[PDB]
RNA sequence: UGGGAGAGGUA
DNA sequence: ACCACAACGAGTTACCTCTCCAAGTGTCAAATTTACCCAATTTTATTCAATA
DNA sequence: TATTGAATAAAATTGGGTAAATTTGACACTATAATGGGTTCGCTCGTTGTGGT
């Protein structure tokens, strides 16, 4: 039968099941000891054997493998510290885990704000770009900075080369976001997709 | 939507010498004390398991006191006033609706409460196999002795105990072979071991002259009192209310062969039948055979007698150590006295 | 009960084939604290744990630890029995001997023992009728009627006197069977009775 | 569980 | 009778860390086990009288 | 007044056999033409047997 990482283990006291969480990983800043419990791992021991009892059990619960033996992931002995760092690589297919969703999440937030500057700064670079072009092409120096630098494209002039100039750095402005909200897509799927772990 | 009580009913039912109402009271005191570790107040919740349905409601309980402890359990009078006094004051029923979760410390306290409530299960079973026979010979293997008792067996996973002191000063049971006793008055309530049979009572002796003598099968012959020194010398006191049939004659049988079969039975046992009969100095000077008679004082209050015997028999009349003068006191209820 | 986990602990490291090994708890024990209780159950109940060791021939010493206590207990009751105990001191100490050395072996022959093992059923005592298969339909299983169900031939206690009658010529078999063999017999039984209550102090410690 | 290689290190 | 080749064996001790290491399925003759019978043979408690 | 040796009957064992199940091992799956393989060195020094003008 395939394993699980749950909180849900047997026949241990619930004092070790106050540094897990309830999805069965410890917390982020838990200082553990030795002999203690990092991760909830319970595996199938085997039915090979028909009693009443554990067949009244099967009836009354549904825990088909009701015999389990806790293989949890435990701390070796003389080895102390805090816990700074929880990873977790799923397989294709399986759905994950709230903690697993919890740390797919934060990851997503971390790679979002990363590339947001990265469009600022991008963005920044090109609307300078335009403000060059601009002065290079006219003289409008009040008239660009008494309004705000992101509705810099519905300013114009007569139709001339630095007009040109204009819808086509106003359409590569459109094409940086396509390819911007594109590295999005492909850093979501990225940590989305299920890890190439191994048979 | 319980195909599960279906099992119970007839996919995983008992051994058939057990009840389904039980097997349901197994059930329910099992998810009553599965919920009731689970919750960390501490709530006393018995939660009725309706039978057809399978599913079910929680039930936190409250009984009727006026005790400052336990609020969870404690109603009052003005909250009996609720169902306007149409109860006692102590029960536990319920006014309340809760919810329920499994988990693996729930499944694992339940294995430990169903083994019990299967166990005790299985003891009122050997209760009625007990209580539908009261008192006969019985034959099992001795199979697992002990520094205090011997454990026995009488088939259908029933189990029986020959305690230290009711069995034969002689007794070498090695586990494997089969034995002879006599349960007699067990104890149904016992948590442990229940079944008492023995091996050196007067009740023996009487229920193998009972299997072994037709006549005492069927009243003809009767035995009324009886007296043992276990393995070395018995007496049994005989009175008949036919005239027909020789008494004594008929029990000990064709060459003494049925008080040698109660002898190698009981194991080399001296059993001397000698008579009973109703009126005491007549009785007593019937009851101390083999010895002899010069005169007897018979006492009324202290209930004693009083026997003059010549020389020559006091040793056959003593036996060993005072063991018919013993034996004879506790057959006839009158402790005897020397007198030359 | 409790005495024959610690007969499965007495063995070398066994190779595992399975999956996933390792359950590194104290879920039911380790071990060699088994054998530090075995240890702490010593001072009271060691002459069932002797005949355990020495009947299971595991720690094949301990037999004549079995043989010394039974030995010692012999001495201690051997003032009951008519035919022992009228005998004089070295004498009495070898027929002692003798046959507390049969009891013991009597004690520990099981279907394991060479040259033990019943003909027919290859000690299960149990084989099948072809009969009842025939009408039921399914498989059935009724009592090897060679061994008789037991599984293995039983040791006679004629062996021990055999033995004793190398030592005492004049002892015919009426009188070993009457004031001799209850003495035999109540050896096998105490041998019985100390592993049982060896069983019970190790239940009591371990719990 | 526990075996074998290879690499580096300590006295 | 008196010299140049292959191959074996040897190279301290102990400890530490790391990485890396298809599918039953039907069929057929011969050998083998297996459940049982049984005569002999041993075992073991019981009997009879003869001393104790 | 017991206790014990000769005799003894019933039950357990044992060696041998034996007719009948049953297991063991081996097979069995089919056509253009096709026709001789990929390993190993600077990796020192003593001994000993085997073969050689
Ligand atoms: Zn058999």
């Amino acid at each position: 039968g395939p394993e699980e990482i749950t909180a849900d283990i047997p026949n241990v006291g619930e004092a070790a099941l106050s540094k897990l969480d309830e999805s069965g990983i410890v917390y982020i800043g838990a200082e553990v000891t030795g002999g203690d419990i990092l991760v909830g791992k319970v595996t199938p021991k085997g039915e090979t054997q028909l009693t009443p009892e554990e067949k009244l059990l099967r009836a009354i619960f549904g825990e088909k493998a009701s015999d389990v033996k806790d293989s949890s992931l435990r701390v070796p002995n003389g080895v102390s510290g805090t816990v700074i760092d929880v990873q977790v690589f799923t397989r294709d297919g399986v759905e994950k885990d709230k903690r697993a969703l919890e740390i797919e999440e934060m990851q997503l937030k971390q790679a979002k704000k990363d590339l947001s500057e990265e469009l600022q700064i991008l963005e920044a670079g090109l609307f300078s770009r335009i403000r060059a072009v601009l002065v290079a092409g006219g003289v409008e120096a009040e008239k660009l900075d008494k309004l705000p630098r992101d509705r810099w494209l519905e300013l114009g002039l007569t139709d001339e080369e630095k007009q040109n100039q204009l819808e086509q750095l106003a359409e590569q402005y459109d094409e940086l976001k396509h390819e911007f909200e594109k590295k999005l897509e492909a850093k979501r799927r990225k940590i989305t997709q299920g890890d190439d772990l191994a048979p | 939507m319980n195909k599960e009580i279906l099992a119970v009913v007839e996919a995983v039912s008992n051994e058939k010498a057990l009840p389904r109402e039980k097997i349901f009271e197994a059930l329910e005191s099992a998810l009553a004390t599965a919920t009731k570790k689970k919750y960390e107040q501490e709530i006393d919740v018995r939660v009725q398991i309706d039978r057809k349905s399978g599913d079910f409601d929680t039930f936190r309980r409250w009984l009727v006191v006026d005790e400052v402890t336990q609020p969870t359990k404690e109603i009052t009078l003005e909250a009996a006033r609720y169902e306007d006094e149409s109860l006692n004051l102590g029960d536990y029923v319920e006014d309340q609706i809760e919810s329920v979760t499994f988990d693996r410390i729930t499944t694992q306290t339940a294995k430990q409460v169903i083994v019990q409530k299967v166990r005790e299960a299985e003891r009122a079973m050997v209760v009625d196999q007990f209580r539908e026979h009261e008192g006969e010979i019985i034959t099992g293997v001795v199979k697992k002795v002990n520094r205090d008792n011997i454990s026995l067996d009488l088939g259908n996973n029933a189990e029986a105990v020959i305690l230290r002191e009711d069995m034969l000063p002689r007794e070498n049971f090695r586990p494997g072979d089969r034995v002879r006793g006599v349960l007699y008055s067990v104890r149904p309530e016992a948590r442990g071991a229940q079944l008492f049979v023995t091996r050196s009572k007067p009740e023996m002796l009487i229920e193998l002259f009972r299997i072994e003598v037709p006549e005492i099968g069927e009243e003809v012959i009767e035995i009324k009192a009886a007296a043992r020194d276990p393995g070395s010398r018995a007496k049994i006191a005989v009175k008949t209310n036919d005239k027909r049939i020789d008494p004594v004659g008929a029990c000990v049988g064709m060459r003494g062969a049925r008080v040698q079969a109660v002898s190698t039975e009981l194991g080399g046992e001296r059993i001397d039948i000698v008579l009973w009969d109703d009126n005491p100095a007549q009785f007593v000077i019937n009851a101390m055979a083999p010895a002899d008679v010069a005169s007897i004082v018979v006492d009324e209050d202290k209930h004693t007698m009083d026997i003059a015997v010549e020389a020559g028999n006091l040793a056959q009349a003593i036996g060993r150590n005072g063991q018919n003068v013993r034996l004879a006191s506790q057959l006839s209820g009158w402790e005897l006295n020397v007198m030359t | 009960m409790r005495l024959e986990s610690v007969a499965k602990f007495h063995s070398p490291k066994s190779p595992m084939m399975s999956d996933s090994p390792r359950a590194t708890a104290s879920d039911s024990l380790s071990g060699t604290d088994v054998m530090a209780a075995m240890g702490m159950a010593q001072s009271q109940a060691g002459f069932g744990m002797a005949a355990f060791c020495g009947k299971h021939e595991l720690s094949q010493n301990d037999k004549q630890k079995a043989i010394n206590y039974l030995m010692q207990f012999a001495h201690k009751v051997s003032g009951k029995y008519r035919g022992v105990a009228k005998l004089e001191g070295n004498t009495k100490a070898k027929v002692l001997q003798v046959l507390a050395t049969f009891a013991y072996a009597d004690y520990c022959r099981s279907a394991a023992t060479p040259g033990a093992r019943c003909r027919d059923c290859h000690g299960t005592g149990r084989a099948v009728d072809i009969a009842k298969t025939e009408l039921w339909g399914r498989v059935v299983e009724k009592e090897c009627g060679r061994c008789k169900g037991v599984g293995y031939s039983r040791m006679p206690a004629s062996a021990a006197y055999r033995a004793v009658t190398m030592l005492i010529p004049n002892l015919t078999q009426p009188t070993w069977s009457r004031t001799v063999k209850p003495l035999y017999d109540a050896l096998v039984v105490q041998c019985h009775k100390e592993e049982s209550i060896a069983d019970n102090i190790l239940n009591a410690v371990t719990r």
